């Protein structure tokens, strides 16, 4: 439950965690993953 | 000039993002319906 | 064994009180609370470093 | 004419709304982090 | 020609819709504050 509620706002995922638990263990378990103002506003929205 | 191209690109990105979100939400609702049927 | 059980029940009661306080802190938003500057300087800079939270 | 001014004002208001939403989300996440530290 | 007018109407509609959402969120937050005071 602690691992499940993790976000970039509080935690960083180690590379080894990513590699292990998104490549090997999932495979070993037989579970496979599937005007200036206007343009400034539009750019801010896209970036957001 | 470049402002118009950036604006069009941003609008297209917004439209694509909402389309993808709608598709995801629809698949989730299909799963909820399957659970309801069971 | 009874002494240990008593001590642990006191600790668990304290933990329940602390968990109520932690939950109250967790569900705070600008619409209802304002974060005091001391809260920032302490809980987001100093104490996290002491605890290796980064 | 008036259509352009209305469109620009609406785009600006949408931008301001999104910035306010980001600010509020950031403060909420600060409170969550404080609880995690405690 | 009509496309620009349709886009202006859509932008106005989006802005009005987000204004409405903001008003509703404000009222909900007022009710939450009332509960906390009680
Ligand atoms: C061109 C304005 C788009 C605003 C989208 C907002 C989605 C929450």
């Amino acid at each position: 439950l602690n691992v499940h509620h993790r976000s970039p706002r509080t935690h960083t995922m180690p590379t080894w965690v990513r590699r292990v638990f998104l490549d090997i263990v999932p495979r070993l378990l037989l579970m496979k993953r599937p005007l200036t103002r206007a343009v400034e506003g539009v750019q801010y929205i896209a970036d957001h | 000039g470049c402002g118009l191209r950036e604006a069009v690109d941003g609008v297209r990105f917004i439209a694509d993002h909402m389309r993808s979100e709608d598709d995801d939400q629809s698949v989730s609702e299909d799963w909820k319906y399957v659970a309801m049927v069971i | 064994v009874g002494k240990y059980l008593m001590f642990t029940m006191v600790l668990v009661t304290f933990s329940i009180v602390t968990s109520v306080c932690v939950l109250n802190v967790h569900h705070r938003s600008p619409t209802t609370h304002t974060m005091a500057p001391w809260v920032k300087v302490v809980f987001l800079e100093k104490l996290p470093a002491l605890l290796f939270m980064q």
